[PDB]
């Protein structure tokens, strides 16, 4: 046995000794003059300290036999804020001695004073010298600084558009800034007031830069006057595209532009609909999403209100889309009526209607169309299944079930619609076929090594997962507590820890490339879903999130990305 | 299987004794300012195998008995030699060099001072050479003495008008702070009381012959004077320490023993400036007022 | 502004770079020359590292004007194990050059290195080289190692004691160890034995050490057989005297002797008797201790314990004794028998008191007498203070209570009893009695924060808090969740921290500090209160303590010093 042990108090002690060393005055070997003047310090401490003293004084060089350096360039306080700095770890600042330090720090190449010092210059920024500021951080060729101005820029953009020095930037820094997402605008008529004025003088306002403008994120109702007032422009023809845009209520999906953009960056799980259990015994009917910002089930838009229980959810470019619904374990209400609500027009529309008013299956959104993967009816087996493109209102014939699968579960694995077990009715069984989106038909695949089924099934790390399940795993019409899934794209089992709750019926949802499970009624568990964990890709662990104040159990939640002005707000 | 290795230890007094001689001669040649050829690690090792034998008493004793002895026969006859002129100057060299000397020692016997003084819990060396320097020293019985009567002739002289060094009041001042190891028990005892009697018969004298020779006006001028001079003087001399008591004396004598003196005066009291109206003599009265109580 | 930045990894980049720069064996300006071997180092590190080497480079003597140092009374690896500490600030340590690094260590005055050194040698201590431990750290003045020794010792007594270094080690030292309340042991027979191989050889068994033999500790059987196979000698009748003294079981807190006491520092707080209300309130029979050993809910059986709830508890030379006791929840009658528990004899005789016409009353025992004022009936107000006898453990008379009261409120604050709350007749009355043991008498007290009854009173700072109080007199039958301690010292009710949990009649106990209240009935929840806050007057936090897992109300509990091995198993 030898061991090793290691202090973690002694270099500060060191470092208060050289100090108390420097300030008695002994010791002292090298002096440097510096503008005329004499600072005398060590040899040994600032070698080692920076790079370019280690340069200077270990480099080979004269240096070596020569008892005092004569610095160029370089003020005195600047010197004496750097051996300070040196000294004591410590550094003090203020508003006269900050311009003629970074230029020291920034020529004998130490960081953490560069870090220090455009931490204070971006204490004390204002819209009067943003552009010496700009001009100091390009001159020297500094990045941390024009990563944060821009920040500035984007924060206060309608402050600084005020300011005579807007018109001053340079055209293509203007342009990319207001092409950007982060920019936060509660319309889309001020930044084109702003580009207005940075293109024309006030007076004459009341080219390139309005091309930024999101025209689909605006209001469709003052286009119409906006095109009485404007003058002779190709983009008359831009706002009439916006006036056609509307009138696709039911192809917004798929009258997608890239003008048509969120300018904004919310993405989340935002669960709205249904038929809560616990504590309320009643069909949910007002739609109301929870925040993952706050972290609570706040208000939300009412958006596409589903009058079902554990409906259909699908994801079609940023627009949400619900169809059908089962809640077989407690008491099932099918719906046939589909409703989309769009978060770009955070709007609400009558989404086209399913060929069969079928749930308690898998839908796979891949192609023109989302396909369903085997299928069954609220609260028995059925071969109802079809493709669905509510954007383009295609209800289209789709793969059949190969074998009686009702209440089974899948996932898109690798981009393609697969199926993980089933169950013919009660009878679980583990025959998984995966529905091949070029062929349209169920090829053979893996078979599900647990047989479950109505569980939640998701894609995580690109291989299928499974947790939970209402199947005859259980025994009877119960939630599996034990935890078992195989992916057939990864080709091997993954194995999770249990759920807390049971995944029976419940809405399964990924954030953040990690699958949760939130509500859902345990029978074999003996309680309800009164928590929410997230299993955690990179753990492989399931840690508790923000768990559901009530104890839901048919309830279907999305995953998209919402307006971020709202949370703002 | 620890294995621990034997060693010896032997307690050979001759030895030992050599040791202590060579250690006297090198405390006495620092002591005569001569360090610049003396070795460390010889006399550091020495002072460790000293410590090690348990004979920690007889370093401690020697020490004690040389300080005394060398403070003694060549820092008091020296000062009473100087005693009639050149007094404050001999003095801080003497104390300068008795600090630089202790310190000396101080450095060459770490391990006496962080082993055998913690262990029979005494006083370290520095306080030692302090005590001694304060009891064979500053204490005696006439230098005391004329210590006093020069600091209170000093003192007289710049009230009057005179120019006195203040850089030698200050360092003064400062020893016999730092003499007291803790804080200004030694400055209280041996300098305040002097000070603040003469200074209180010095304001009584000078108030008497205020109210004697002018109105409440003049009065006032000369307080205020008197009360910048006080106030420039301690916070340039003297230590800040010593300034309530000060500004005590000042209200009780030249403006409480007075106040009478100012409750009766003539052509210039209250009266005297509500009869004819004036601001300016009632602000001045009000401001002297307000510093004395009731 | 002025803002000043400070860093916190500046001083490792700088042991970094020494030690590159080192390796680099360049800039090198000083040589030690030890027992002939040549090591270059840098003057500056070593005089700002140590205090030994601060003095040699930075005194002012000759070492000023030399280029190579002499060292002599010191290992070569003990000074390479030490430069490669002061540039590392990690210290690699073995089993051969451990004590020529510690003796180097302790020649410079370094005391990182050398509590290394310490714990090294500690975690590779040898039993046949512990005598050679104890000269070293003798001869060096180690007083941080000789402590831990015998706290090691006082730990493996029995093993030790078979080897003859037990008889080697000095009469001072095993005394100090055997007088210790430390020794890890079940019987005194085992201290006996040692006493015996001790003051005998080896050989013999197949006076000293006696006195710190705990006579009472063994057994009666034990004693008389010892005390029959004894020789006639003083001892015999030492012995004798133990056996009476065990004999006398009813006198036990009478009785009390530094040898009648136990050896350990358990001090935790047992709830013992009382009412809980699962599955039904009736008197306990067995104590539920919360043990912080093992930081639960432990179980015990207490001896003779009667069949009374919400009994004053007094603990006398460790021994518990209950006196009072309403028993509402099987009847409401006054006992004037009494129950004693012996922690110390590891057994409990219940010591019958005299008639005590009183309830919920408590005495504090001062001298050989206990003063007692107040008092309740057994479900109403009454004012039978009564006196208690710990000589003779008699239920006496005592001075008249200034007026009945019914679950009042009261605390022994600095040798006088005070008595505030409480219920005459029906309403809640808000007079303070203060009646000092040494006045025997009322006199005025700081009147209670809260005009209620069935309110706790806790032992806080020395003074009589009135916390919680569940009572419709208080303006509802709500939980008074605002506590203020009704300091009788200050004579006011001084603000304190709120109660997070209202319950009225909670028992309380101070453990360090700790005044957690538990039990009781809790008016506002409409039953009894089985949850414990934990708070601090001194650090004025409060949280959750330990929670009961059975709700009980009027019961009680008392923090004591418990056996070891109660805290150990």
């Amino acid at each position: 046995v030898n061991n090793t042990y290691r202090s973690a108090q002694h270099s500060q002690a060191l470092l208060r000794g050289l100090l108390a060393l420097r300030d008695s005055g002994i010791l002292f070997d090298v002096v440097l003059v510096v503008e005329g003047r004499h600072i005398e310090a060590h040899r040994i401490l600032l070698a080692a300290s920076c790079d370019y003293f280690r340069g200077m004084f270990a480099g080979g060089l004269k240096e070596m036999e020569q008892e005092e350096v004569l610095i160029h360039g370089v003020s005195y306080n600047a010197m004496c804020q750097i051996l300070h700095f040196i000294y004591t770890s410590e550094l003090e600042l203020s508003l006269s001695n900050v311009q003629e330090t970074l230029v020291a720090a920034c020529q004998l190449q130490i960081p953490e004073i560069i870090h220090f010092c455009c931490d204070f210059l971006m204490s004390w920024v204002d819209e009067e010298n943003i552009l010496d500021v700009y001009r100091l951080a390009e001159l020297f060729d500094l990045s941390r600084l024009t990563e944060q101005l821009d920040t500035y820029i984007l924060k206060n953009f309608v402050a600084f558009s005020r300011t005579d020095k807007y018109r001053q930037l340079p055209l293509e820094k203007v342009y990319s800034l207001l092409s950007s997402n982060r920019l936060e605008v509660s319309c889309e008529t001020e930044v084109y007031e702003g580009a207005l004025l940075y293109h024309y003088s006030l007076e004459q306002v009341q080219p390139k830069l309005l091309e930024t403008v999101r025209f689909p994120l605006m209001e469709a109702e003052v286009l119409q006057r906006l095109h009485d007032k404007l003058d002779p422009s190709p983009l008359r023809d831009t706002v009439a595209s916006a006036l056609m845009y509307h009138r696709n209520e039911s192809l917004q999906p798929s009258l997608q532009s890239p003008q048509t953009e969120l300018r904004s960056d919310f993405q989340c799980v935002v669960g709205f609909g249904g038929i809560h259990s616990t504590p309320s015994t009643v069909l949910s009917d007002q739609a109301k999403y929870l925040n993952p910002l706050l972290g609570e089930w706040k208000h939300f838009t009412a958006s596409l209100a589903p009058r079902m229980s554990n409906q259909g959810i699908a994801v079609l470019n940023n627009f949400v889309y619900l169809i059908g619904g089962d809640n077989n374990v407690q008491g099932f209400r099918a719906e046939s009526r589909c409703w989309r609500y769009d978060p770009r027009h955070n709007r609400w529309f009558q989404i086209q209607s399913l060929q069969q008013e079928h749930a308690d299956l898998s839908v796979c959104v891949v192609g023109r169309y989302i396909y369903a993967v085997a299928g069954r009816d609220y609260h028995n087996d059925l071969n109802a299944v079809e493709r669905y493109d509510p954007a383009t209102n295609s209800w289209a014939y789709v793969a059949p079930l190969k074998r009686e699968v009702y209440a089974h579960a899948g996932a898109t694995l690798e981009g393609k619609m697969y199926i993980t077990c089933g169950r013919r009715g009660e009878d679980y069984l583990k025959e998984t076929h995966c529905y091949d989106p070029g062929s349209n038909t169920w090829h053979t695949l893996a078979d599900g090594p647990v047989r479950r089924a109505w569980h939640g099934m998701a894609t995580l790390l690109n291989k299928l997962y499974v947790i939970g399940g209402s199947n005859n795993d259980a025994g009877y019409r119960r939630d599996v507590h034990q935890v078992a899934c195989y992916s057939c794209t990864s080709g091997q089992w993954s194995s999770v820890c249990p759920l807390p709750a049971g995944h029976g019926e419940p809405g399964i949802a990924v954030l953040d490339n990690r699958i949760y499970v939130l509500g859902g009624r345990s029978h074999n568990r003996g309680s309800r879903t009164g928590y929410v964990h997230i299993y955690d890709v990179e753990k492989d662990c399931w840690e508790e999130g923000p768990q559901l104040d009530n104890s839901i159990s048919g309830l279907a939640a999305c995953v998209l990305t919402l307006p971020r002005s709202l949370l703002l707000e | 299987k620890m294995r621990i290795r034997a060693f010896p230890m032997t307690m050979d007094e001759k030895y030992v004794n050599s040791i202590w001689d060579l250690l006297k001669n090198a405390i006495q040649e620092i002591q005569r300012k001569n360090n610049s050829g003396l070795s460390f690690e010889e006399l550091y090792r020495n002072a460790y195998t000293m410590v090690l034998h348990k004979h920690g008493e007889k370093l401690y004793t020697g020490l004690r008995e040389v300080v005394t002895e060398h403070l003694i026969n060549k820092v008091r006859e020296d000062v009473l030699n100087s005693l009639n002129n050149n007094f404050l100057q001999t003095l801080n060299q003497a104390w300068n060099d008795h600090q630089t000397a202790m310190v000396m020692i101080r450095d060459i016997l770490m391990y006496m001072d962080r082993v055998y003084v913690q262990q029979n819990n005494v006083e370290n060396v520095y306080n030692l050479g302090l005590i001694i320097f304060r009891d064979q020293v500053v204490r005696y019985g006439c230098i005391r003495d004329h210590l006093r009567q020069t600091l209170l002739d000093m003192i007289a002289r710049e009230r009057k008008g005179e120019v006195v060094d203040r850089g030698a009041i200050r360092n003064a001042c400062q020893m016999l702070m730092i003499l007291g190891l803790e804080g200004r028990s030694v400055y209280e005892e041996d300098f305040e009381a002097p000070f603040l009697e003469m200074s209180a018969e010095f304001f009584q004298m000078e108030s008497q012959k205020f109210l004697a020779e002018n109105s409440a006006s003049v009065y006032i001028k000369k307080v205020e004077a008197r009360i910048n001079e006080e106030i420039e003087r301690v916070m340039h001399c003297l230590d800040k320490s010593t300034e309530e008591p000060i500004v005590k004396v000042v209200e009780r004598e030249l403006i409480s023993k007075h106040m009478k003196t100012i409750v009766e005066m003539e052509n210039s009291g209250l009266v005297h400036m509500l009869k004819n109206g004036k601001t300016e003599d009632l602000g001045c009265m009000y401001k002297l007022f307000s510093r004395v109580p009731n």
